[PDB]
């Protein structure tokens, strides 16, 4: 049966995938600050297979940790294409959710969603180390769920 | 479609070519394959390339426009070129050394069956082969883009902008002016 | 008063200048610094085992909003629009008309989740106890409109959550 | 045979392994990916300009000292001569000047980079 | 004192039901740790502490394998933990809700609901105001 | 607080501390997270008489500034020359 | 790899923070001051807090000046565990960051205590602060400080005599003190050349 | 805890000795129980070409004793 | 027979390394008093499968700029240079018995040094190309200084076959009569193997990721598995020089028992010194061997050319 092969085979590339997620080195403003928490020992993201990675060629998720200015977008677009595929966006605080509390400035971008598509939006100003591990386990789980060989299968 | 929904906007485009198309983008990655068979030499083949902005173009202002309710549309570019000179002007814009070759219908219709086992997107087959070789038919009596205030952009002016990436690096940086355009049919 | 950091005269006696000698030639200091890592080998790691344990939080914790009831059912806001004017990134709307009774009540009261800043301003303005920031802090969404909160969405997370809630108001409403 | 076969098969497996990474993913190819990586602006020039050597006195001395390792590295069939008297003088009269070389170039101030 | 460390290894199979409930736990939840259970919740949940344990594991949550008609045997997170027992378990109390529990509304949810988020229950946004202008309406008959 | 002798001589060695002594993790001598309630005092302004506000006004006793020269004897400065700091008798030299 | 020219470009995080404050009462403009240095945040607010209150012709009460001491020096040890562990990670020492963020982790939790938040407390106002310290807590702190000094020897035992550490910081980036002064440095950046100022001892606050 | 780093270095210890054991044992195999003759220098290269012409089977590792005289 | 004896080699080697990117993880977070890989699988034993899988479906990419055919090959001679090196590994027999077989080593470990130029320069980046020229002056420091440390070395085995070392060290081992040789050698493979603290032709910190910023999925994955094979293979070089392990011909299976140990523990130490020291800057590396290693490396080799001639202990030449 190619619907069992390939449903199967999904669990793999899944599993494989949402098992060994390596984040940008990326980092904008304050809730860089509890990304970096989240790494520390009490949380210790590399437990969960989690490697954060300088190189966008080696890396799977984009954490927007931060505000982004309209002189910082283009910057951040161009390193987001840089990734292969597949890759995940998880934006992070209010800043990069919705503009937050600059929201209604002239130089900043409200929400970073309007320049890169978004998988997980982490709320909180910073969210706490354990909201972001939070956000990362939804976006594992989300990997999860995706179906791309069965959808292959019935095309 | 016309008598089940007999106000539908109908629009007949020719090829669209732009950045994600299977058509300027299908040429030059013929080149994977060392020269590029052509039916005839594609002497016996005309195309009217259109843009894909101005589809998109006009399909929005199709929406727009009541006039445009039970009508049906051909969208077509500026211009009508040889095949031969069509994939002549894409290896010459991508820089990519140009070798054509005739190639019969029944030995290039082969070509296409092998590519066709291909259990993911196959890169051509035989009904592609068949439509890249069938020259585009003249239709005055429907209207075109210009009937709904779209100016059809010309290949040579976004040509560049789709095959760019599929020059080396020695020729990455070539600009807009370098190549002459292909040769037209009044 | 200060002191010196960095001023220091080395011994030069034959003794001191053949312990620096040894200190080069057989690394004594960096292999020092291998000890303590090596130390820290031997201990227990701080890390928890999430999401089955968790980093210990307080009754003061400013997370998820939510709109409260008195005990008899009856909402707690009354459209004073003090959350409103006080709101440092202008992240509630609020609109308020005479209910089918007599009652003081809002029609609209919106808090925008990705304007927030989750200081707690709002809380403290209110007179009423009405509007609070919950201990919840696990509500990361798919979408960005799931954070762009309506009346029905806080009414619901305030009777979802209110038996904690109330709890950590009574721990703390002393200090306030 | 058996080392030319080592060989082959260390590099046939390793050409199979890129062969399978090149083919079995999904690609998706435009310009913005396949552009130059550089913090996330566009480069200023081109990575072909010429890149200064600030060793570039140690990097020939490099060669003087690296063929002087090929006449030492006869040495432990040396010992084995009956002429050790020769030998050992002639090996310690080779390092003696090599240690001179570079105790002349260290003086000189030929380690040191260039600014 | 190595034979006293295996012992306690050993007595963690035996704590945990067995070889298959201690394969259980240490596959669901990556630890194999024994504590003394303080109670349950109403969806399984089933909530340990361990007071010789450094402040942060000295309590902990082993999560129920199905709530609200979802299969969580693998799929867990922290939203499955109802407001009652999360006060204890985040360590804003020291009383669990079997010692103290809370006050009863008529108001307040029976039934606790994990994250809906990518789901069809998931929240949705909308005005929740009436319509402002009234459009004058035009007579229904012909009069002109 | 758990580990075995072996290894508490082990680590104390490397490291060249005591560690035992002084703990990373936290365990029992952090304070109970139920606390009994609080009862905060009150400021000097809770009083029911002599209490007047235009006696204890911060902000009405501000003034606009002083106008020393407007455009309409022995050399200064700003302030006396700072005295010189002195090393610390804790601990001059790190 | 020898540098010539050192241009660096900002404003990649303006977020217009002067302009926004012009539409908001004194009270809405604090939590600005968290997100300016987002290290240092109660400090940051301490000094928005002095300004608001000079203006003001008021004084905050004894408690709240020495509880903002405090979480001053609280939040001054937070700085420098970040300034020095990232220092060092950068220079290639890695693990004495992971050793130092758990002792940041336990202040966090004397900033979560006091305010409810990790970071933007919003916890020193002009006036004072916002609410008084819960009971039990100085026990904490003092737990806490009990045991920090062991913490920074281990991270000097890993740099401070390390002949690696020390060929990759001893006379690199030298400043006369000169040109410090006149190139508008301040703090650490003046006393590393000599200079002897701190305002602490200068120009004392609270 | 510290321990539970030993099953990577265990993993990791048997597959670092498979290629020494399976070497030897291979060795053994293919000459008859014996390890692997060693030619470093022409002459052993030509004792061992020598035992086999003399094995009569083509295989140096093949080795005749004193039934082989007469 | 043989190719039966090759894949017993070439897979142990990539599991081997495989399983040591989960070691390196968990030793590094217990030293930074976390744990590591714990959830993907048992003590986090199915990480290094996640990752080899996640990394092999992961889209590779070429820079548009790139030289396509050095960029291609390039991650091949990394892997395939990689399993070369352990054929001439005597444990206790080698795959190939060679008679230099210690000059073999030192022309494959030179020839792998043209995979981080080839493919730092045919990535045409500015950060590829910084972290390929410092892999040339990584080379300029450690070459001399390490093929005249093994010449010291073998002035007691007697010949370049490593299988005579295992005969030179049947009474002891070599690191008592040359352990300021084994100091030096081992700070040598260090940066032979571009180990911390001379990780600088990556030199994530300062380069971004150096040499290898634009490889990405199984190309990136090639210059990883090269790189942790050096590391073990050059531990197990370390142990065979200088931790001689006694060899019984009956019993072959027990040396290879105490010789894997002895290897494993050299293997662990290379994360040991990861986790304690900062970086050396590249010029601080090169004046590291040429003004300290170098003059006592040349004094050291005329003391061990004496030596055996003053001592009457010149060793066989077979
Ligand atoms: C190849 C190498 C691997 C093969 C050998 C495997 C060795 C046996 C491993 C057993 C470890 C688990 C012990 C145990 O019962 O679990 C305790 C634990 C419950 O005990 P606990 O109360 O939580 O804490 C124990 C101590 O109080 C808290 O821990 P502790 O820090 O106090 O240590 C206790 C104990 C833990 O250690 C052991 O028991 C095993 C020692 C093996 C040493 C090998 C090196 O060690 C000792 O008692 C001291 C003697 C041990 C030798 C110390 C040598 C140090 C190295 C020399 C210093 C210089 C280094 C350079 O139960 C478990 O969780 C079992 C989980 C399974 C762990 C994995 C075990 C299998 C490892 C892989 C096997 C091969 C595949
Ligand atoms: C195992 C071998 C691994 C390397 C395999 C190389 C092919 C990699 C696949 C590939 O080339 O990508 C697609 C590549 C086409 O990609 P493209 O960007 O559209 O075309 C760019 C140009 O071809 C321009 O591409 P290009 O810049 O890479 O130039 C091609 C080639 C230049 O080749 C030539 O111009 C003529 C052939 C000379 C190379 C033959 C040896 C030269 C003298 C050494 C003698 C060796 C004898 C043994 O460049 C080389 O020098 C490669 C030398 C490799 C020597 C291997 C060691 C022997 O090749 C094809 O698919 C056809
Ligand atoms: C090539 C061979 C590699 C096969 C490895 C298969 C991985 C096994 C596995 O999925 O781990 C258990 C995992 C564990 O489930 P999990 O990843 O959802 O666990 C979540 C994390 N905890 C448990 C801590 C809350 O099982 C699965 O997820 C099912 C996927 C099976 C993989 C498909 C096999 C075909
Ligand atoms: C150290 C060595 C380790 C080597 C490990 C080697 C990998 C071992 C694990 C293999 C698992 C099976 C691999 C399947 C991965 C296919 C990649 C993929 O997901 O593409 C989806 C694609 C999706 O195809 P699609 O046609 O539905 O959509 C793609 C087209 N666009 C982009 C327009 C949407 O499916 C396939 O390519 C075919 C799958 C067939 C499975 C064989
Ligand atoms: C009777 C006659 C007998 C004749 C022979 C007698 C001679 C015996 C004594 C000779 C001296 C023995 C030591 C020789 C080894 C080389 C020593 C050396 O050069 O170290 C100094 C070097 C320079 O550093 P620095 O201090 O900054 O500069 C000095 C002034 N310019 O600094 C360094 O090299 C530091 C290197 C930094 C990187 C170190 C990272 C790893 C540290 C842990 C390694 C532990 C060693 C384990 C070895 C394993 C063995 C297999
Ligand atoms: C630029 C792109 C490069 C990409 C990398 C490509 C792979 C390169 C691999 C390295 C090439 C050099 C190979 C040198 C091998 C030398 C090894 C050796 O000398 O020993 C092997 C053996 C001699 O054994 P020995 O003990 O010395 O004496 C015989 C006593 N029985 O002698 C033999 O076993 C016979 C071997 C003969 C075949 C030699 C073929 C060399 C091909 C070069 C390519
Ligand atoms: C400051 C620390 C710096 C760290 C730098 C890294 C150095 C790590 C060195 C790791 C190797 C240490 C030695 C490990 C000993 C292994 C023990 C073993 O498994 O075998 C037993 C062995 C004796 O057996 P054997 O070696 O065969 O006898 C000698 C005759 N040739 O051994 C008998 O006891
Ligand atoms: C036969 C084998 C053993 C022989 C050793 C062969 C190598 C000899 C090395 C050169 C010795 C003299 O050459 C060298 O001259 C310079 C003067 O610029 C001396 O001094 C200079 O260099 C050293 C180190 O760089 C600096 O700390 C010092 O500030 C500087 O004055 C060196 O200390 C000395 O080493
Ligand atoms: S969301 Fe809050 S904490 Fe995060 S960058 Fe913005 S202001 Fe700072
Ligand atoms: S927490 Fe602050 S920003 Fe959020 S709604 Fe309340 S007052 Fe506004
Ligand atoms: S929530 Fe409170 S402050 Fe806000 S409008 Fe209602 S009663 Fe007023």
């Amino acid at each position: 049966r190619g619907e069992y092969v390939v449903a199967k085979l999904d669990d793999l590339i899944n599993w494989a995938r949402r098992s060994s997620l390596w984040p940008m080195t990326f980092g904008l403003a304050c809730c860089a600050v509890e990304m970096m928490h989240m790494a520390a020992p009490r949380y210790d993201m590399d437990r969960f297979g989690v490697v954060f990675r300088a190189s966008p060629r080696q890396s799977d998720v984009m954490i927007v940790a931060g505000t982004l200015t309209n002189k910082m977008a283009p910057a951040l677009r161009k390193v987001y294409d840089q990734m292969p595929e597949p890759r995940y966006v998880v934006s992070m605080g209010s800043c990069a959710n919705g503009g937050g509390y600059y929201h209604y400035s002239y130089s900043v971008v409200r929400g970073c969603d309007r320049i890169v598509p978004v998988d997980i939006y982490v709320p909180g100003c910073p969210p706490t180390a354990e909201a972001l591990l939070y956000g990362i386990l939804q976006l594992q789980k989300k990997i999860k769920r995706e179906k791309r060989l069965r959808i292959w299968y019935r095309r | 479609v016309r008598e089940t929904f007999p106000e539908a906007t109908i629009i007949k485009p020719a090829e669209i070519f732009g950045r994600e198309d299977r058509f300027l983008n299908y040429f030059a990655n013929i080149r994977w394959f060392g020269g590029v068979p052509l039916i005839s030499l594609g002497k016996k083949t005309v195309k009217q390339p259109v843009y894909i902005v101005d589809v998109t173009k006009g399909i929005i202002n199709a929406i727009k426009d009541p006039d445009a309710r039970g009508k049906t549309f051909a969208f077509v570019g500026p211009s009508r070129y040889l095949l031969f000179d069509l994939v002549q002007y894409v290896f010459a814009v991508a820089h990519r050394p140009f070798l054509p070759y005739p190639l019969p219908h029944f030995a290039y219709r082969w070509i296409g069956r092998l590519f066709e086992i291909s259990p993911f997107e196959p890169w051509t087959t035989r009904d592609k082969v068949e439509r890249i070789h069938t020259t585009d038919k003249i239709l005055p009596h429907l209207p075109g883009l210009e009937d709904l205030g779209v100016e059809a952009t010309p290949l040579e002016l976004k040509a560049i902008e789709v095959l760019r990436r599929h020059r080396t690096y020695r020729w990455l940086s070539s600009e807009i002016e370098d190549v002459q355009p292909a040769k037209t049919i009044p | 008063t200060y002191k010196y950091v960095n001023l220091r005269e080395p011994s030069m006696d034959m003794k001191s200048v053949t312990d620096r000698a040894a200190q080069t030639l057989l690394w004594t200091e960096l292999i020092r610094g291998l000890g303590m890592t090596l130390s820290y080998l031997f201990r227990e790691p701080a890390t928890i085992n999430y999401p089955f344990e968790k980093g210990p939080l307080s009754p003061r914790f400013r997370g998820e909003h939510a709109l409260r009831r008195y005990p008899s059912g009856e909402e707690r806001c009354i459209a004073c629009k003090l959350c409103e004017a006080v709101c440092p990134a202008q992240a509630i709307t609020i609109e308020a008309e005479p209910r089918a009774d007599g009652s003081r009540r809002t029609t609209r009261y919106d808090i925008d989740m990705t304007k927030c800043i989750y200081c707690g301003f709002c809380q403290e303005a209110c007179p009423v106890d009405a509007i609070v920031e919950g201990p919840n802090f696990e509500f990361s969404t798919e979408t960005h409109e799931e954070l762009l909160y309506n009346k029905e969405k806080l009414l619901n997370n305030g009777d979802k959550w209110e038996a904690e809630i109330a709890a950590n108001i009574q721990a703390d409403y002393l200090y306030r | 045979m058996n080392l030319m076969l080592a060989l082959l098969t260390n590099f046939t497996l390793a050409t199979l392994l890129v062969i399978i990474a090149f083919w079995l993913p999904q690609l998706n190819v435009y310009s913005e990916k396949t552009s130059p990586y550089e913090c996330g602006f566009d480069p200023m020039g081109s990575a072909r300009l010429p890149f200064s050597m600030k060793f570039f006195l140690v990097a020939i001395t490099f060669l003087l000292f690296d063929l002087e390792i090929a006449l030492l590295l006869p040495l432990p069939w040396a010992s084995q001569t009956a002429n050790l008297n020769t030998m050992l003088t002639m090996a310690l009269f080779l390092i003696i000047l090599l240690a001179v070389s570079l105790a002349y170039e260290w003086t000189q101030k030929g380690l040191e980079w260039t600014e | 004192e190595l034979l006293q460390v295996l012992k306690r290894g050993l007595q963690q199979v035996s704590g945990h039901g067995g070889l298959r409930g201690y394969l259980r736990v240490l596959f669901r939840a990556n630890d194999v740790r024994v504590g003394t259970l303080v109670g349950e919740d109403k969806y399984g949940n089933k909530y340990y502490e361990d007071n010789k344990q450094f402040f942060g594991r000295h309590r902990w949550v082993i999560y129920t394998t199905e709530m609200n008609g979802k299969n969580t045997f693998w799929d867990v997170d922290g939203s499955m933990v109802p407001p009652e027992w999360h006060r204890w378990l985040h360590c804003m109390t020291d009383d669990p809700p079997t010692v103290k529990p809370p006050t009863a509304r008529k108001f307040i949810w029976t039934n606790h609901k994990f994250n809906l988020s990518g789901t069809p229950q998931q929240y949705v946004p909308y005005s929740t105001t009436r319509k402002k202008i009234q459009e004058w309406v035009p007579p229904s008959t012909p009069y002109k | 607080a758990s580990a075995t002798r072996f290894i508490q001589w082990l680590r104390n060695w490397a490291s060249g501390r005591d560690l035992q002594a002084k703990l990373q993790l936290r365990y029992q001598e952090i304070s109970k997270r139920t606390q009994p309630p609080p009862k905060l005092p009150v400021g000097p302004s809770h009083k029911l008489s002599n209490n007047y506000y235009c006696t204890r006004d911060g902000r009405r006793e501000a003034m606009p500034p002083s106008i020393v020269m407007s455009s309409q004897k022995k050399a200064v400065s700003p302030a006396p020359p700072i005295k010189r700091w002195e090393l610390s008798q804790d601990e001059p030299y790190l | 790899e020898m540098v010539r020219k050192c241009d660096p470009h900002i404003g990649l995080l303006h977020r217009g923070t002067e302009k926004l404050i012009e539409y908001k009462t004194y009270l809405q403009a604090l939590p600005y001051f968290d997100r300016l240095d987002y290290v240092s945040m109660m400090c940051n607010e301490q000094a928005y807090s002095l300004a608001v209150e000079k203006l003001l012709n008021i004084r905050p009460p004894p408690r709240a000046q020495w509880i903002r001491v405090l979480f001053g020096e609280i939040t001054r040890l937070l700085n420098h565990i970040m300034a020095v562990t990232t220092h060092a990670l950068d220079i290639g020492a890695m693990t004495p960051f992971f050793w130092m963020f758990e002792e940041r982790e336990k202040m966090f939790e004397f900033y979560e205590r006091v305010s409810g938040a990790r970071m933007h407390a919003a916890y020193v106002r002009p006036g004072g602060v916002h609410q008084d310290l819960p009971l039990g807590l100085m026990d904490d702190i003092y737990e806490f400080s009990k045991n920090f000094s062991l913490r920074i020897d281990e991270l000097e035992e890993m740099l401070t005599n390390n002949r690696i550490w020390r060929n990759r910081t001893v006379d690199i980036g030298i400043v006369t003190a000169e040109d410090a002064l006149n190139y508008g440095f301040s703090g650490v950046m003046l006393r590393g050349s000599g200079i002897q100022w701190d305002l602490r001892k200068t120009q004392p606050y609270d | 805890m510290w321990f539970e780093v030993l099953p990577g270095i265990a993993v990791m210890g048997v597959c670092l000795f498979i290629p020494g054991m399976a070497t030897a044992r291979i060795h053994r195999f293919s000459n008859g129980g014996k390890e692997k003759r060693v030619a470093h220098y022409p002459y052993q290269w030509y004792l061992m070409e020598r035992d086999r012409r003399v094995s009569g089977v083509n295989r140096s590792y093949v080795s005749k004793g004193l039934e082989n005289i007469d | 027979m043989f190719m039966i004896n090759i894949l017993m080699l070439i897979i142990p080697i990539l599991l081997a390394v495989a399983f040591l990117t989960l070691v390196e993880r968990k030793v590094l977070g217990y030293m930074q008093l976390r744990k590591g890989p714990n959830v993907v699988g048992p003590y986090g034993l199915l990480q290094p499968i996640a990752d080899a899988i996640k990394l092999f479906i992961k889209e590779p990419l070429r820079p548009a700029t790139s030289s396509a055919s050095m960029f291609i090959l390039a991650p091949i001679m990394a892997l395939g240079l990689a399993l070369t090196m352990w054929i001439p590994l005597p444990m206790p027999y080698p795959l190939i018995n060679m008679n230099l077989g210690v000059l073999f080593m030192l022309a494959m470990s030179s020839l792998a040094v043209y995979s981080i130029l080839w493919s730092g320069w045919a990535s045409n980046s500015k950060y590829a190309l910084i972290g390929a020229l410092r892999a040339v002056a990584q080379t300029i420091s450690y070459e001399v200084t390490l093929a005249i440390i093994l010449l010291s070395v073998l002035l007691m085995s007697g010949s370049f076959t490593l299988s005579t070392l295992i005969t030179t060290q049947e009474q002891m081992w070599l690191i008592l009569p040359a352990w300021p040789l084994a100091m030096m050698w081992f700070i040598s493979t260090l940066a032979e193997t571009n180990r911390a603290p001379f990780d600088l032709t990556e030199g994530e910190s300062e380069l971004v990721s150096g040499f290898n910023v634009e490889y990405a999925a199984g190309p990136f994955a090639l210059f990883f598995m090269a790189e942790y094979a050096n590391i073990i293979m050059m531990n197990i070089f370390t142990a065979i020089l200088f931790l001689g392990t006694s060899h019984n011909p009956h019993m072959p299976e027990l040396y290879t028992i105490n010789f894997t140990i002895k290897s494993l523990l050299l293997t662990m130490s290379f994360l040991w010194i990861r986790a304690s020291y900062p970086r050396f800057r590249y010029d601080q590396l090169m004046h590291l061997l040429w003004k300290n290693f170098l003059p006592l490396t040349l004094a050291l080799c005329m003391w061990h050319v004496s030596l055996p001639i003053l001592t009457s202990g010149i060793p066989p030449q077979t």
